[PDB]
């Protein structure tokens, strides 16, 4: 994650205003309903049948929260991303065995609520600019897998 | 496959879109642009830069081809069967490059959008979009 | 889409196959899980080891599944119908793990074919395979 | 890339084998055909209308050859594979433009060739043995995209 410092402005000043609550659930919901298969590691979670139960499900607010955790983690280590992620990946790779594409597809629906949130404000560069930190996180995840 | 209640989100969610369907869809392109730099390899002929006419014209273009197929989905097939050739044969663009625009069709729509980009007709879209994709690089299955 | 040229080569290639339909159908699952672990999670109720019956006897239902869709390809969604709904739907199959058990169902029949693998039917069948992976996921679509 | 000092010995006693002339071509040629798309960076080649055309063609042979030479070479110095193909990798990446996804389909026809040629000797264990590289060799080279 190289980021010119005119990146860093635009993903730093964007972040900061991210309801750090809502946001997160906001993604994994609908990566479980817009990639129906990602639902097969939260069973658990209790109904998510349609999207309304899987937006209004508590599990999935708490969880997603706990996710951008790791996010707001990573964005302030872009440095050192693998580090960062060194356990997170394990969990996620010779634990949970989740395929890596879908730690592209989840940072994609990420990069979307964050197009919704901020409609205009969230211009092209500033896409581009996410866009190198969801592959970056993304792929500190997928290091376990070699 | 388009259920006929992705078929309604997306005929639903475009009519919204409205005459601004050919400025977002310079938009997202300018998008995958600076998100995707490998995809620039495809435009040399093009001016990239923020204002390019070019990149507007195309995004008419692009717009157009998506509209051609949401009014005449129960027949994506047929419609772009042309299309088809001309990606897959002519110009020869890698698969994944669709999955990428496709994104940033979304990422467009999304700021543009807030009241109808709900979670179920966000993955309408999607598979709306993954199925145009499908067709255009159908002529390489 | 698949031109006539590769639904022939299809037929023809797996033709050839005969009666070892069913044990290359169990040999690339073994190929699969060996070599990509994080596809074992969906098969949990099954003995993964080497003399597996259960891997051997699945085997046998995946080569049926192909043959279904060989002997019926100028029509393969109406075939596979079934097939879809219980891996799009009850089981919930992330599409990635198809183009890997459709990587490894061509290692399997290279290593069984080495006079018709040919360079042209490698792709017919990559083709072919692809548009099975297609029709499985295309309750997700 | 880890290894197992077994997996090891399978991809070292199958390797040595290899027809490090013909198999480097018959590979490339192989992608030209099997995935269209990749065509577009070797139109310099000459004709690859045909499949035939592709695989008589001078110019494939002698770049699969080269290719090769960047597996031989990677795979006796797996414990560092960046460093080993950082220059390759700002090659195929900030200049000729190459999507990664293209690194794991060659890995993935090479593969298939393997199986072609050693047939029953290519077992399934000495395959995962060699996805493991295939992938290892196909992450190094798309280093340079972060
Ligand atoms: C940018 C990518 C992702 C981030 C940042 C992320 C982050 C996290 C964090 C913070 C935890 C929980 C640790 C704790 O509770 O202390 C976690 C757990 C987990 N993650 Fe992810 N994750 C990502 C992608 C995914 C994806 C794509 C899936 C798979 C479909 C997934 C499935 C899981 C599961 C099921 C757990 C649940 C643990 C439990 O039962 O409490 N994650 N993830
Ligand atoms: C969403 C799917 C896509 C649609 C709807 C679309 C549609 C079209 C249309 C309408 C044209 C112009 C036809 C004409 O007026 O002659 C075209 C041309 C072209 N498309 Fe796309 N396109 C798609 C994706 C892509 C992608 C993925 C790329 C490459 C990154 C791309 C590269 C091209 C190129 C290079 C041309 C020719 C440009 C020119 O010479 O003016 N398109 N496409
Ligand atoms: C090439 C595409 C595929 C075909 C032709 C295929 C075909 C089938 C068939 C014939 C059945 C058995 C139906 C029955 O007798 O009730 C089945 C079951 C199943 N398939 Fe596949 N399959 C494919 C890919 C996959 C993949 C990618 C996975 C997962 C990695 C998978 C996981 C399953 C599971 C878990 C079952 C149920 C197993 C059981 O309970 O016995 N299949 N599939
Ligand atoms: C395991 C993956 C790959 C390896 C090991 C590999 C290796 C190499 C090597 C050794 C060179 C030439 C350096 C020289 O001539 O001194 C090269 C050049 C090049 N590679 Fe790759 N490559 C890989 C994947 C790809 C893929 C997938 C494509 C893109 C479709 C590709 C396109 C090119 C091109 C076009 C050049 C040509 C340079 C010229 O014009 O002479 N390579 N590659």
């Amino acid at each position: 994650v190289h980021l010119t410092p005119e990146e860093k402005s635009a993903v730093t000043a964007l972040w900061g205003k991210v309801n750090v609550d809502e946001v997160g659930g906001e993604a994994l919901g609908r990566l479980l309903v817009v990639y129906p298969w990602t639902q097969r590691f939260f069973e658990s979670f209790g109904d998510l049948s349609t999207p309304d139960a899987v937006m209004g499900n508590p599990k999935v607010k708490a969880h997603g929260k706990k996710v951008l955790g790791a996010f707001s983690d990573g964005l302030a280590h872009l440095d050192n991303l693998k580090g960062t992620f060194a356990t997170l990946s394990e969990l996620h790779c010779d634990k949970l065995h989740v395929d890596p594409e879908n730690f592209r597809l989840l940072g994609n629906v990420l990069v979307c609520v964050l197009a919704h949130h901020f409609g205009k404000e969230f211009t092209p560069p500033v896409q581009a600019a996410y866009q190198k930190v969801v592959a970056g996180v993304a792929n500190a995840l997928a290091h376990k897998y070699h | 496959v388009l259920s006929p209640a992705d078929k309604t989100n997306v005929k639903a969610a475009w009519g919204k879109v409205g005459a601004h369907a050919g400025e977002y869809g310079a938009e997202a392109l300018e998008r995958m642009f600076l998100s995707f730099p490998t995809t620039k390899t495809y435009f040399p002929h093009f001016d990239l830069s923020h204002g390019s006419a070019q990149v507007k014209g195309h995004g008419k273009k692009v717009a157009d081809a998506l509209t051609n197929a949401v009014a005449h989905v129960d027949d994506m097939p047929n419609a772009l069967s042309a299309l088809s050739d001309l990606h897959a044969h002519k110009l020869r663009v890698d698969p994944v490059n669709f999955k990428l625009l496709s994104h940033c069709l979304l990422v467009t729509l999304a700021a543009h959008l807030p009241a109808e980009f709900t979670p179920a007709v966000h993955a309408s879209l999607d598979k709306f979009l993954a199925s145009v994709s499908t067709v255009l690089t159908s002529k390489y299955r």
